[PDB]
């Protein structure tokens, strides 16, 4: 079965029944009817949608063919986050509103990964955020996990 | 069943309990059970009463790294009473008094300077040569790996050389002989190869089944391979937690006479007794490291035991005992 | 313009260390730093074979203070030596010794 | 009998078991080479050992789970003119058991003279003991900041708890019975180990005895309130009681209220509350012949290794002196605080009291391993072999603080020490009805 998908600007995907059932989001949709004429989707942009639908797909296709492996997965995972900030920031927003676990974890573990080694003045320095802390309450917090800058 | 025909039964039921209490704290990873270790072992205490000529007492010689040294020294004949914490240290009477330092065995892994097995050697050694003698406590890997041995056998050196109860009358100066056991052999003869080009005289080495290697199995590794409580699994498990991370079994501190060694002709070195057993795994070794010295223009007197085994020091019941030690109160009273 | 799950969602697969050095970054970082799933989750990183409920040590462990308070204060010393060391059921009844101790400590009467 | 050289060695093995014991290991290294590394891990963290020495019984116990006198001195390096001290407080023991009261006063003189410009341990330890020879020529928060400060009590309680925990496994009803309440900082962690048990917290009743109170307050009913509120703050069932007592030889088996044995079980405990007994004539063996009426489960016994019932005074002081050397000696690395300071008061005041009050006043009065198991003996009481658990727990207690060094615990005969380095100074052991 072939499932249509209309993203917020207008463009149209069309998906495998199989892939569209890994967003449990989209089965129960699915089973609770009123999904036959089309699915569409309020906040979600078509370029996040459509590399969300190349990871579903690839790794559908991949589970398929070994039940009929795990390094070929890994790589293309590596090749896949080969991006820059703002579009990792767009995917997990978009992972969020269709909830999809293992994008979830593969894109909260990159982040993970970048914040990581990292001490209070390089975080800021990295995500250009503003510290709101008073004297008193920074030099608290501060005491309170002096045992991680020793 | 051939390990019950060469040594008597008390030795025996001995080193097999070591080999299995050993076996059981063993590590695939690296890492070395300290707490059951520290259990499982055996210590005794200093005692300043004379006990069939010999007492003792602990000196904390070092505070920054808890390097402390027994010190045993025959009973006093001209004292009736006990040795009074004064009298401890009173200057020894006689125109010369060797002092024995000596390092135990272990594998840079097992037992201490208070153990009750080195404990009772100590005791025998004073009480056959007649003369002093220091255990040194150095750290052990692999909680403290390469260089901290050598190091802690350093400064006990520079302490025993350092003090004035401890001298002679003919040449007011210290009649120092290093000794050793199974991987103290191997600390005592850096020790002394140190102490060769830094101002210290050494009188003699004492090395007991020294514990020397490289990376090339020898001939008597293959046959020997557990057959006389000593494999070879464990000969390169105690290598790789000594050794610095990275690096194989020609390291210098493994094995002298390598390539990357400094050569032992043109430097000082002093007088040495090898004692090897012929039934142990590492025969092939030992008695290179003693040609390694013939033809490096030293004296060494090879003593080969062609039928004694590994821990053939730790109890009277055999007549190899006997033998060495007429032999070492030969060699430390010449 | 991150929001409050999201974070609770990067920062539970971070170490103890580095969650410790987030926890000064920013406002929204320092309160998600303190739930208590996130250090029940780091301090039961190595807890094989136990031989209680996860339960009934969570209750207790809350009753006497926390989990911010049993990792930076005897867990940290205890592991500064040895860092790769799995933890078993010694540590975890030291650990909470301590821990009780110094609640009755600072009791009043 | 025992063979002698196995007996020297280190190791307890009778002369018609040898062949056993070979058998025993020969089967024992088979089973543990078929096996793969998972057996060694078991038996590396899963078993636990009792008694080493004894190679059948461990032996045995391995198979089975598998397939299921002497004084020591230590010499610092830190003594330049610290002969001329000890020499003077000789000299002033000499004079002082000799009868001379004016060859005493002026040696007290010069000991303070030469004290005076001594540095380290040495100065606090012959100004303490000068005072103390002061005051026998002259009739001729503590605690809180002394546990905060040392490892002594934290060490004793822990291998208390772990003690009485192992002899505590599969009952019901558990009446414990303390000889010294003081503050009550060893019975949190037996509540919460009891709590976190497998099968349920059971009922934990407590009584504690304490000495009079000298300002006339309630120390005890504090302590006991603190107890139950962190009990329900824990879930967990508790009944307190206390007691206001002067010594031990008046405590009763009926002045107790105790239930029946056949449907509880009950545990005693003593941490350096023994060596005051001994003072009174019939006192520590009245408190022996109830205890045995009381028919415990434990009874676990901390004490300080040293002999200072001696008769002779001039042997007391040396010891002493030596013994108070050593443990100021182990004090002088920390940095200066109020803890230290309130603690190097306290032992000055104990070693005081010790050489200047004499008779039954004198309550600091310590003994041996050997002496103590030999009265023990006497009454119809048995051992009971700690394992590597208390041992581990100790060493990690020990490695909380200053990187684990300096005190160390040794494992003797049943019995676990910690000691300063190779000097025993604390001796914890567990005994039980014959
Ligand atoms: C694992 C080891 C290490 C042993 C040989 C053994 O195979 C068995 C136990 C060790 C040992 C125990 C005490 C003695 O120091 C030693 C020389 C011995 O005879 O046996 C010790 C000897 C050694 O340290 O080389």
């Amino acid at each position: 079965k072939k499932i249509v998908l209309k993203s917020s600007d207008g463009e149209s995907f069309e998906v495998e029944e199989a892939v569209a059932l890994e967003s449990q989001t989209i089965a129960h949709m699915v089973e609770d009817d009123c999904v036959d004429n089309g699915v569409p989707l309020p906040n979600v942009t078509s370029k996040i949608l459509a590399k969300v639908i190349e990871y579903c797909k690839r790794h559908v296709e991949a589970a398929a063919s070994k039940a009929e492996s795990d390094d070929d997965l890994k790589a293309w995972d590596a090749d896949f986050m080969k991006i820059d900030q703002a579009t990792l920031f767009e995917l997990i927003l978009a992972a969020n509103y269709l909830n999809i676990k293992n994008l979830l974890d593969l894109t909260c573990q990159t982040v993970a990964d970048m914040i990581k080694g990292k001490t209070p003045e390089e975080i800021r320095t990295t995500f250009n955020i503003k510290n709101d802390f008073t004297p008193e309450e920074e030099e608290e917090v501060r005491r309170e996990n002096q045992w991680a800058f020793e | 069943i051939e390990s019950r025909t060469v040594v008597p039964l008390n030795t025996w039921v001995l080193i097999s309990n070591f080999k299995v209490a050993y076996n059981i704290l063993r590590r695939p990873d690296g890492t070395f059970n300290r707490h059951l270790a520290e259990y499982l072992d055996r210590k005794v205490t200093a005692n300043a009463n004379p006990v069939d000529g010999v007492f003792s007492f602990d000196v904390l010689i070092d505070r920054r790294i808890n390097l402390l040294s027994r010190v045993y020294r025959p009973a006093y004949a001209d004292q009736e009473q006990p040795p009074s914490i004064l009298d401890l240290e009173k200057p020894v009477d006689g125109d010369i008094v060797p002092v024995i330092l000596f390092f135990h065995g272990g594998s840079f892994a097992h037992s201490s300077a208070n153990s009750a097995i080195y404990d009772t050697l100590c005791r025998r050694l004073v009480g056959l040569c007649k003369c002093v003698v220091v255990s040194v406590n150095y750290r052990r890997a692999p909680e403290n790996p390469y260089p901290c041995a050598y190091d802690d056998g350093w400064i006990a050196l520079n302490w025993v050389n350092s003090r004035s109860w401890l001298k002679s009358k003919k040449d007011s100066k210290v009649h120092i002989f290093l000794a050793g056991d199974s991987s103290g052999g191997n600390i005592a003869h850096n020790v002394a190869l140190r102490a060769g080009e830094s101002g210290i005289d050494v009188l003699g080495n004492i090395l007991l089944n020294p514990m020397f290697g490289g990376n090339e199995r020898t001939e008597s590794e293959k046959s020997l391979d557990g057959k006389y409580f000593v494999t070879v699994r464990d000969r390169d498990w105690y290598w790789k937690a000594f050794l610095p991370e990275g690096e194989d079994r020609e390291h210098p501190a493994c094995n002298p006479f390598s390539p990357r060694g400094k050569s032992l002709e043109g430097v000082s070195f002093p007088k040495s007794l090898v004692v090897v057993a012929g039934l142990d795994l590492i025969r092939d070794w030992q008695l290179a490291y003693a040609e390694g010295l013939k033809k490096a223009g030293q004296e060494v007197k090879l003593m080969h035991l062609e039928k004694a085994t590994v821990g053939f020091y730790l109890l009277p019941n055999n007549n190899h005992f006997h033998n060495v030690m007429d032999e070492i109160s030969a060699f430390v009273n010449a | 313009n991150l929001d409050e799950n999201l974070v609770y969602e990067v920062l539970k697969h971070v170490d103890a260390k580095t969650l410790a050095m987030s926890s000064c970054v920013s406002k929204i970082w320092h309160k998600t730093a303190q739930d208590e799933r996130l250090w029940e989750l780091i301090c039961t990183r190595h807890w094989t074979n136990i031989g209680c409920g996860q339960n009934q040590l969570r209750s207790v462990v809350l009753a006497l203070g926390g989990f911010r308070r049993l990792h930076s204060l005897y867990l940290w010393p205890l592991s500064k030596p040895n860092p790769r060391a799995r933890f078993g059921k010694d540590e975890l009844k030291l650990t909470l010794s301590l821990l009780s101790i110094r609640y009755y400590k600072k009791m009043s009467f | 009998m025992d063979d002698e050289l196995l007996a020297v060695l280190g190791y307890k093995v009778r002369s018609s078991e040898m062949a056993e014991v070979a058998l025993k290991l020969e089967q024992l290294e088979t089973m543990m080479s078929n096996v793969q590394e998972d057996g060694l891990s078991h038996l590396a963290t899963d078993t636990v050992h009792y008694n080493p020495s004894e190679l059948y019984s461990w032996l045995d116990n391995m198979l089975s789970e598998l397939n299921p006198s002497t004084r020591s001195v230590i010499l610092v390096d830190s003594q330049e003119n610290g002969v001329r001290l000890v020499h003077a407080l000789m000299a002033c023991a000499e004079a002082i058991q000799q009868n001379n009261l004016t060859l005493a006063e002026a040696l007290v003189k010069q000991i303070g003279c030469l004290a005076v410009s001594q540095a380290g341990a040495m100065r606090k330890v012959a100004t303490y003991f000068a005072e103390a020879l002061a005051r026998r020529i002259y009739r001729l928060t503590l605690q809180m900041h002394f546990y905060e400060t040392c490892p002594y009590l934290k060490f004793a309680h822990f291998t208390a708890n772990q003690a009485i925990l192992e002899a505590f496994e599969g009952k019901k009803r558990v009446h414990v019975i303390d000889f010294s309440m003081n503050q009550g900082l060893q019975w949190p962690a037996l509540m919460q180990a009891l709590a976190l048990r497998e099968g349920g917290p059971p009922t934990f009743r407590l009584t504690g005895i304490g000495p009079p109170a000298p300002d006339n307050s309630d120390h005890l009913h504090e302590v006991g309130c603190k107890l139950a509120q962190l009990a329900e703050a824990i879930h967990v069932e508790f009944e307190y009681r206390g007691f206001v007592a002067n010594s031990l030889a008046d405590l009763d088996a009926s002045m107790l209220e105790l239930r029946p044995s056949d449907t509880e079980a009950v545990a005693v405990n003593s941490v350096f509350e023994l060596h005051k007994l001994l003072g009174r004539p019939g006192g520590i063996e009245k408190v022996l012949g109830v205890v045995k009426q009381i028919k415990p489960v434990i009874f676990t016994v901390v004490e300080q290794e040293s002999n200072h019932n001696g008769p002779v005074f001039l042997d007391r002081f040396t010891e002493s002196l030596h013994y108070y050397s050593t443990l100021f000696d182990s004090l002088e690395g920390v940095p200066n605080s109020q803890d230290k300071v309130m603690s190097e008061v306290y032992l000055g005041k104990q070693i005081c009291n010790l050489v200047a009050c004499e008779g039954p006043d004198r309550v600091e009065r310590h003994e041996t391993l050997s002496q103590w198991g030999n009265r023990f003996g006497s009454s119809g009481l048995a051992p009971a072999h700690l394992g590597s658990n208390a041992f581990k727990q100790a060493s990690m207690l020990l490695s909380v603080f200053n990187s684990g060094q300096g005190y160390r615990v040794e494992e003797s005969n049943g019995c676990l020490m910690l000691g300063w380095h190779t000097r025993p100074l604390i001796t914890t052991s567990a005994w039980k009805l014959s």
